[PDB]
């Protein structure tokens, strides 16, 4: 299944 | 200044980066607080100008289910942010202990978080950053109280103008309208409501994958399952407020007022 991580916020499009 | 003469410091709750938080109680009334207490002086005039856009927004709201900011103040070298003592850690950490929720409990969850969007929403306040991790408990009692809390992001709407705020807020929760670059506003908090939603039922998220460019194209698309068998289970008129929420034309989303009224929340 999808996993359920902590995710950080972003002030700007960064792509990853 | 007012902030050491007014409040009494007790422990550290915990630290940020450029912040410590400590219980205090304001001497005159005795009732206990958390002072986010922020070093200015290692902060950038765009950091700055941050704290005090987010100062400013939070002391708008004044809901039960949102933690209140009760006092900003900015002395020699810090600003302190006196807000509700909140000692029931993030509602993400909550899902992952439990697994996921009954749809009694996720119900009762999502409604506290609705009203408190709603009440974001009437105050012309969008939050962009709604998640597990900006939800807190405010106790470790049965049947604490969420609040909504961080609007470092939030920002001030007219009314039901939409504009291009900008790329902002948690990859995973990002709306359609946010990745497409189109002009937005409330309905963003209620794409994320929706994936908070989905969540709290099964313990895992609608959409996520290491590669971040094809996350961005399944939120585009709106490329979400019910899989079998944990969702075999899960009520029709559950699996239909999210599909109300996670719709890819906010125009067509349900709002914080509408979802209010679902039979799934207000018929429990
Ligand atoms: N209202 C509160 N009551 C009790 N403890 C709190 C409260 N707010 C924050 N804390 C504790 O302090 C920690 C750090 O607070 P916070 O996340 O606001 O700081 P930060 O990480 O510097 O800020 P930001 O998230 O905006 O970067 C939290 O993880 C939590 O343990
Ligand atoms: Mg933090």
């Amino acid at each position: 299944r999808n996993k359920l991580r902590r995710q950080h916020d972003y002030d700007t499009f960064v792509d990853l | 200044t007012r902030f050491t003469e007014e409040y009494q410091l007790f422990e550290e709750l915990g630290k940020g980066a450029f912040s410590v938080v400590r219980r205090c109680v304001k001497v005159l009334a005795g009732q206990e607080y958390a002072a986010k207490i922020i070093n200015t002086k290692k902060l950038s005039a765009r950091d700055h100008q941050k704290l005090e856009r987010e100062a400013r927004i939070c002391r708008l709201l004044k809901h039960p289910n949102i933690v209140r900011l009760h006092d900003s103040i900015s002395e020699e070298g810090h600003h302190y942010l006196i807000f509700d003592l909140v000692t029931g850690g993030e509602l993400f950490e909550d899902i992952v202990a439990r697994e996921y929720y009954s749809e009694a409990d996720a119900s009762h969850c999502i409604q506290q978080i609705l009203e408190a969007v709603l009440h974001c929403h009437q105050m012309g306040v969008v939050h962009r950053n709604l998640k597990p991790e900006n939800l807190l408990l405010a106790s470790k009692l049965k049947g604490a109280a969420v609040k909504l809390a961080d609007f470092g992001l939030a920002i001030e709407v007219e009314g039901e103008q939409q504009a291009w705020f900008g790329f902002a807020g948690t990859p995973g929760y990002l709306s359609p309208e946010v990745l497409r670059k189109d002009p937005y506003g409330k309905p963003v908090d209620l794409w994320a409501c929706g994936v908070i939603l989905y969540i709290l039922l099964v313990g895992y998220p609608p959409f996520w994958d290491e590669d971040q460019h094809r996350l961005y194209k399944q939120i585009k698309a709106g490329a979400y399952d019910f899989p079998s068998p944990e969702w075999d289970t899960v009520t029709p008129e559950a699996k239909d407020l999210i599909n109300k929420m996670l719709t890819i034309n906010p125009s067509k989303r349900i709002t914080a007022a509408e979802a209010l009224k679902h039979p799934w929340i207000s018929h429990r």
